[PDB]
């Protein structure tokens, strides 16, 4: 598999969170998050033509932004030049959100817990996420193979 | 720029 | 205005059109009264609930709040909200 | 701020909101629209209580940040036969399988 086809697939998740906020502006992420509780994320275009992603999280001294870069073919989180760019990297942006959430599920370093829906997404993918919270083994689970073919298509527990 | 935030030690 | 869901037990769910119209095959399938052999009344009562929370939160600007689902209906719900497409 | 609510009789279940400054009298006026029953042959109870039709569905316990949309406030409904009014009776949904193995 080559990277634009690596990339493609890692987009394709993007869209099927709903927290995908698409072409949303840095102060209209910070009019969404400005009452939200400490924690709460979201992913927009970046404004950026250096940049494809940005994440958007709301923290205890307010809302900030934080751009996600895309170099050989994984994404990781923007730092220093060098000085710290030996760090987590994953071919999909959706798990590098989902390493993080989980990251943080025991109690500067980022800080996520739930996300920004833009829509209340469907009843199938509710359950999908409940699903992945639970187990990871869909080939032990009693459902039809159309719809263990449904929760491949997104295994992230965010 | 002044609404962003870089990773740092 | 309303439309009734039988479940499978028996129980009968009184809903808003507009809200059961939430799924495409109840919307196919349209009347005023619909039977579903297939779901049982605790997931089609969680259905319900999930038609109010989509027409609530559909263009509102208030933050949308998650949706609980517990373990033990989460395979049973994943089955009836494929068969309803919602 | 308004107020989700199961009206719940036998194995019958209404799905309907009202606003929590709503009396409880314009509630059984939503189910008299309903089920084709006036009001004065309705009874409704938040779990054992009996409500008052000039009480508020804020004053009777149904507060907005309890009766939301993904987990709505449970009331029950009987109605009244002949001479007397029938005891609330509400039929249980079924109950969940055991879980598999692997969760």
């Amino acid at each position: 598999s080559m990277q634009a086809a690596r990339l493609a697939k890692a987009l394709r998740e993007l869209g099927q969170t709903g927290w995908y906020w698409g072409s949303m502006t840095v102060n209209e992420a910070k009019e969404k998050l400005k009452e939200a509780p400490e924690g709460t994320f979201l992913i927009r275009d970046s404004s950026h033509s250096d940049y494809l992603l940005t994440i958007s999280v709301k923290t205890s001294a307010g809302p900030t932004n934080l751009r996600i870069e895309y170099q050989d073919g994984k994404f990781r989180l923007d730092s220093i030049i060098c000085v710290k760019s030996a760090l987590a990297a994953f071919d999909s942006v959706v798990h590098l959100i989902d390493y993080y959430v989980q990251m943080c599920k025991d109690k500067v370093h980022l800080y996520l817990t739930k996300p920004l829906y833009t829509s209340a997404p469907s009843l199938q993918h509710l359950c999908r996420l409940t699903i992945n919270k639970c187990t990871g083994a869909i080939w032990g689970l009693p459902l039809p193979t159309r719809l263990k073919d449904y929760l491949e298509e997104y295994k992230f527990q965010v | 720029s002044f609404e962003y935030t870089i990773l740092d030690p | 205005m309303y439309v009734k869901l039988i479940s499978s037990d028996g129980h009968e769910f009184i809903v808003k059109r507009e809200h059961a119209l939430t799924s495409g095959t109840i919307k196919a399938m349209l009347t005023n009264e619909v039977n579903f052999r297939e779901i049982p009344s605790h997931v089609l009562s969680k259905v319900c609930m999930y038609f109010t929370y989509k027409v609530r939160y559909t263009n509102s600007s208030t933050e949308i709040p998650e949706f609980p689902i517990a373990p033990e209906i989460a395979l049973e719900l994943l089955m009836a909200a494929n068969f309803l497409d919602c | 701020m308004d107020v989700f609510l199961m009206i719940r009789r036998h194995k019958t279940t209404i799905f309907t909101d009202a606003k929590e400054s709503s009396t409880v009298f314009e509630l059984k006026r939503i189910v008299e629209g309903i089920l084709k029953r006036p009001p004065d042959e309705q009874r409704l109870y938040k779990d054992d209580q009996l409500l008052d039709d000039g009480k508020t569905l804020g004053e009777c316990g149904f507060t907005s940040q309890t009766a939301r949309p993904q987990a709505p406030a449970t009331v029950g409904l009987a109605f009244r036969a002949d001479d007397t009014f029938e005891a609330l009776c509400i039929e249980p949904f079924s109950s969940p399988p055991e879980l598999p193995d692997v969760m």
